[PDB]
């Protein structure tokens, strides 16, 4: 609540290198884990890229966009409040629905429930990738706008042609990782199948 | 552009008229009501986002 | 859509009815002919926000202001495309006055 | 049990006084001079209002099952409405959309019929419970997303 | 003196003094209850309550011209019965409520005729057994009454504001309220047409006027709806509709219905997906046929 300039949080911040620094504003608003993602920064980013390429070397380049999509959803939350979301194109409209996504289903974490009270990592770099996967197929799928349609038309259809698994996105987190990681994989693995086979009838149907 | 266009145009349609009373005389009147050659009475509108 | 006046000078109306089809935008089958100065014209006007309004037919029709009665229609300036008319001669020369479209457009 | 009523200089918490009293007080109850203002005789505003202990507080003995989401749903309802109502003054009033107006009507039932209490009101929990339920109910299940279906087939319909 | 009135059988032995008159105790019997209706105690007793049932079958025929004045004694008797709760009670327990329906319908007095017209009126609570035959008799007895109006301009008036709270209460559970609040309010729910094929066509006539325009907006809600629930509601009712038409099914195909389909069609939810894939299926099995 109080300024991050108090003399102890200055000392802090100028030695620590990882800050995960709370928010009230998700505090009031019920966001258990209230992890802001604005302020907080992780100076070990590029000590782990070892760790990171030998786990999953598509793991990066997926946070990297993630990272983007958060940034680009808190920089045209200012303008949408001003002006409205009247003048927002498709590729706004995508990016609010991945940024809503991220907040309900990745960031948001109640720990109170078995399948939210520890993560594994396999889990959440499944659930990231799927995440960010759907949003590259919306991407092309908006930028393709060919055969007197798509763009806004193609993400309006998406949204009722593909919104069970836009649903079933959200429901992903509600697995449970106590069924064992091969199990989770394999669910993860049919579900970006499942995916990819989205926006792909979708392209065959070319609107 | 069109306003001005107006006006003009109800000038250029009684020389229909003046037309139809020389040639045809009476119109059909009623339903009928005859003096139509053209354009029938249907349209399409459709509301579109220009400036937002 | 279309497009009902039920009322006017009906000289050029009736010439821009209908000749093959489309009902004469309805004017016949539903709302009333293009004819007027028989009853009072407010009743145009109470049609155009009750059949144009009606999403069938886009536009109405009023000769000259004079006696075209369209100051009860001088409300009908919001919402432009369930009412919109521009008064022409048809006989009776166009008189600026209070009428559906005319002030908005003048202004 | 204690209760220490304080009293901010200034109307503020950055004064030594209530700061240092929120670092070791495990709770915390505002009354609002905006709330006295439109003179509701209770003035407390439940938004910067929190008890540390409320999840060991509430108990299936204590409360219904179905409290700490009531809890959690007012919280975040009046939270959402406090933002749609400061969006629909910038835009304005008639730019406000449906659930724009549904959380400005939440606010204004619950300012109205929930916080205010008569000098002696005296009510168990669960009346209020069922209450809040009420209001709750009046949004649609499914704008209740952080409430868990469970207690909303509870006590939604009831 | 409700206990005094019903320990005495004397009242029961006047009543069926029959060698003594026609109606000699049963003139003055129902004298009597009309006049203690006026206590609700005296009217709501058992002793009367009893004696209802015993009078059943007087209530059926009155055949004769002195019947005719017991027909009157019985309308009177039913007034009293509508003025008490536990006399009405009674009287739902006692039978030929239809009987006495049918005697009504077969009416050579007029007055007769509006008095049990009037105690119909005056059973504005539901009993449904007398409701249900009402509704028979509404179809009927109470088109006939219609065309037969005699004697009382304001029992006339009477008898027509009767008519219209039967038709008003006929098919209460099955109106179309739950329709309009389903399809017709956006917000789905509960519908007939989805409880039945033949309630399902039905509201579809109303929809399809101009290719389907209240079934194309109730498509497009369905499509843009975030709750699956609703969305489920939706979706059963396009499948109802879709299934009623063959031709119906491809217009709605056409329409929003296979975009309602498409959205949440396997979904997280289980309903709202069924929902959809039997809307688009109705929709492919009204495409060929």
């Amino acid at each position: 609540g109080g300024d991050f300039s108090d003399p102890v949080t200055s000392a802090t911040l100028s030695i620590v290198q990882v800050f995960w620094g709370l928010d009230k504003k998700l505090a009031q608003r019920k966001h258990f884990p209230s992890v802001n993602w604005l302020i907080s920064y992780s100076k070990y980013s590029t000590a782990l890229e070892s760790f990171y390429e030998q786990f999953d070397p598509d793991f990066i380049n997926i946070r990297t966009k993630a990272r983007e999509v958060l940034q680009r959803e808190d920089d045209l939350n200012e303008i949408v409040q001003l002006v409205g979301k009247d003048a927002l194109a498709e590729g706004d409209k995508i990016t609010l629905e991945t940024a809503k996504l991220l907040r309900e289903d990745y960031l948001a974490q109640n720990a109170f429930t078995p399948y939210d009270k520890f993560c594994p990592f396999y889990k959440s770099v499944w659930m990231m990738r799927n995440i960010i996967h759907f949003y590259n197929l919306a991407n092309q799928a908006v930028e393709k706008g060919a055969g007197m349609d798509g763009q806004k038309i193609t993400y309006t259809l998406i949204k009722h042609r593909l919104g069970d698994l836009f649903y079933r996105l959200v429901s992903q987190k509600f697995e449970d990782p106590a069924e064992g990681e091969p199990a989770l994989v394999a669910k993860f693995k049919k579900l970006h199948e499942d995916l990819t086979a989205g926006f792909r009838a979708l392209e065959d149907e070319t609107r | 552009t069109t306003k001005e266009s107006m006006g003009e145009v109800m000038k250029d349609s009684s020389f229909a008229l003046i037309e139809a009373k020389y040639v045809a005389g009476e119109n059909i009147k009623h339903i009928v009501l005859e003096n139509v050659q053209n354009a029938s009475i249907k349209v399409r509108s459709r509301q579109e986002n220009i400036a937002g | 859509s279309a497009l009902i006046a039920m009322i006017a000078d009906e000289d050029t109306v009736t010439g821009f009815l209908l000749a093959g089809v489309g009902n004469v935008d309805l004017r016949r089958k539903t709302n009333y002919l293009i004819v007027d100065s028989k009853t009072t014209v407010k009743a145009i006007e109470d049609a155009f926000k009750e059949f144009t309004t009606k999403e069938d037919i886009a536009i109405v029709l009023i000769s000259q202001y004079v006696a075209n009665m369209i100051r009860f229609l001088v409300d009908s300036y919001n919402k432009p495309i369930p009412a919109i008319l521009e008064i022409p001669s048809k006989d009776h020369p166009y008189d600026p006055a209070h009428d559906s479209v005319l002030s908005r457009v003048k202004n | 049990t204690q209760i220490p009523i304080l009293t901010m200089p200034n109307d503020d918490i950055t004064h030594p006084t209530p700061d240092l009293t929120g670092y070791i007080t495990e709770g915390q109850i505002y009354i609002d001079r905006q709330l006295q203002n439109r003179q509701i005789y209770p003035p407390i505003n439940v938004l910067p209002s929190l008890s540390r202990l409320m999840k060991s507080a509430i108990g299936e003995g204590m409360t219904r099952r179905d409290h700490s989401d009531v809890s959690n749903q007012l919280y975040a309802n009046y939270a959402i409405g406090k933002d749609v109502q400061a969006m629909k003054a910038v835009v304005g009033e008639e730019a406000l959309s449906s659930e724009d107006l549904l959380y400005l009507e939440f606010l204004d039932k619950f300012e109205r019929k929930f916080v205010a209490q008569g000098a002696y009101d005296s009510r168990n929990i669960f009346q209020s419970l069922d209450l809040a339920w009420t209001l709750l109910r009046i949004f649609p299940r499914e704008l209740l997303h952080r409430i868990p279906g469970k207690t909303l087939d509870q006590y939604y319909s009831r | 003196i409700d206990d005094v009135l019903k320990l005495l059988v004397e009242w029961l032995c006047a009543q069926l003094k029959k060698p003594s008159h026609p109606s000699r105790g049963v003139p003055v019997a129902i004298n009597c209850l009309a006049a203690l209706l006026k206590e609700p105690m005296v009217r709501s007793s058992f002793v009367q309550a009893d004696g209802v049932k015993l009078l059943t079958p007087l209530i059926s025929p009155a055949s004769t011209q002195q019947s005719i004045q017991l027909l009157y004694e019985t309308c009177l008797c039913v007034w009293l019965l509508s003025y008490y709760e536990p006399a009405v009670e009674y009287l739902a327990t006692t039978r030929t409520l239809p009987r006495l329906i049918d005697v009504v319908k077969s009416s050579t007095k007029e007055k007769v005729v509006r008095v049990v017209v009037l105690i119909l009126r005056n059973l504005l609570p539901k009993g449904n057994f007398a409701a249900q035959m009402i509704d028979l008799g509404l179809p009927q007895v109470v088109q006939s009454l219609k065309a037969q109006a005699w004697s009382d301009e304001d029992l006339l008036e009477g008898l027509n504001q009767l008519e219209e709270g039967l038709k008003d209460n006929i098919k209460r559970l099955s109106s179309f309220d739950k329709y309009k609040q389903e399809v017709l309010l956006g917000h789905l729910d509960w519908s007939p047409m989805h409880k039945d094929p033949l309630f399902w066509r039905d509201n579809i006539t109303n929809f399809e006027e101009n290719d389907f325009q209240i079934l194309r907006v109730l498509l497009t809600i369905l499509d843009t709806s975030s709750d699956p629930r609703a969305l489920a509601v939706a979706c059963f009712d396009l499948s109802q509709f879709i299934q009623y038409h063959p031709a119906g099914r491809v217009i709605v195909t056409d329409l929003k219905a296979k975009e309602r389909v498409m959205k949440l069609m396997n979904h997280e939810n289980t309903e709202v997906t069924k929902s959809a894939l039997l809307c688009i299926q109705r929709l492919f099995l009204g495409a060929k046929y």
